């Protein structure tokens, strides 16, 4: 699997900013998709996962209803649309594969591809 | 934790569950049996009311019990009822089981643990009915005598894939 994402950059706060991140492999090892995040000092943190059909998502409580995860697999392509950013919302943005059957979609240790991440800075 | 268990076939958790996935692509079964899992006989009302739909079938047994069986009752069920995949629902965790099956194995069935509870969101069990209904699933069938819990989680998963829900 490579991952590749796209998106990032310099938004003030309550304005929006959409990620993209293309995946390639399969449909077995992108079957689940996902959106992490990490500030200077933070962890890694979950944000927002995506099923192959989308007919189960996740979101971090933090996130939603400003978040909106969605995929288009005839470009095995995910992406993260941000409304009503806060600053706190500041951080790099990794999208991450994990397998079918992969387990919790929250964990990050269940995701075995990531990609190099988009910095996000919200002033 | 879970099991999901296939036959032998003609053709390691990660390899494992690629089996495993390219089996419910190949196969496109039509419905799902929810079944507790203890009165075989409850099975095998559900599996003819499919037969009789011309449904090709996985079953799901949500309450399974080993007792003193090491799953040949499992093994029975493949054989009478030609199911393509059965999922059982257990009280161990997940190394117990996979202990456990080390005896289906033996036989040439192939199976797959991972953790869970029936009651618990489970997200692995999300992707076995996505991937079903992707390849064509059409209805659950809810076999007699199941507890209101999966009674009201077989209800919600009808409306999550837009399956037929049989009782």
């Amino acid at each position: 699997v490579q991952l590749q994402e796209s998106g990032g950059g310099l938004v003030q706060a309550g304005g929006s900013l959409r990620l993209s991140c293309a995946a390639s492999g399969g449909t077995f090892s992108t079957y689940g998709m996902g959106w992490f995040r990490q500030a200077p000092g933070k962890e890694r943190e979950f944000v927002a996962a995506s099923s192959w059909t989308g007919a189960n998502t996740y979101y971090a409580d933090s996130v939603r209803g400003r978040f909106t995860i969605s995929r288009d697999n005839a470009k095995n392509t995910v992406y993260l649309e941000m409304n009503s950013l806060k600053p706190e919302d500041t951080a790099v943005y990794y999208c991450a594969a994990r397998r079918w059957l992969g387990g919790s979609y929250f964990d990050p240790g269940n995701y075995d591809f990531w990609g190099q991440g988009t910095q996000v800075t919200v002033s | 934790a879970f099991l999901i268990v296939k036959g032998p076939s003609e053709k390691r958790n990660h390899e494992k569950a690629e089996r495993f996935f390219e089996l419910l692509v190949r196969e496109g079964v039509e419905a799902i049996i929810i079944a507790r899992g203890v009165s075989e006989r409850e099975i095998e009302q559900a599996a003819k009311l499919a037969r009789e739909k011309g449904f090709e079938a996985l079953a799901f047994l949500a309450e399974y019990e080993r007792r003193d069986r090491q799953f040949d009752d499992i093994i029975e069920y493949f054989e009478r009822y030609g199911f393509k995949a059965v999922i059982v629902a257990t009280g161990l965790d997940e190394k117990e089981l996979k202990q456990a099956a080390q005896k289906i194995e033996e036989k040439g069935f192939k199976a797959l643990a991972f953790s869970g509870r029936i009651d618990q969101e489970n997200h692995n069990i999300n992707d076995i009915f996505e991937l079903l209904q992707r390849q064509g699933l059409r209805a659950i069938i809810a076999a007699t005598g199941l507890s209101e819990r999966e009674l009201s989680w077989a209800q919600r998963a009808a409306q999550q894939y837009g399956l037929d829900i049989i009782f």
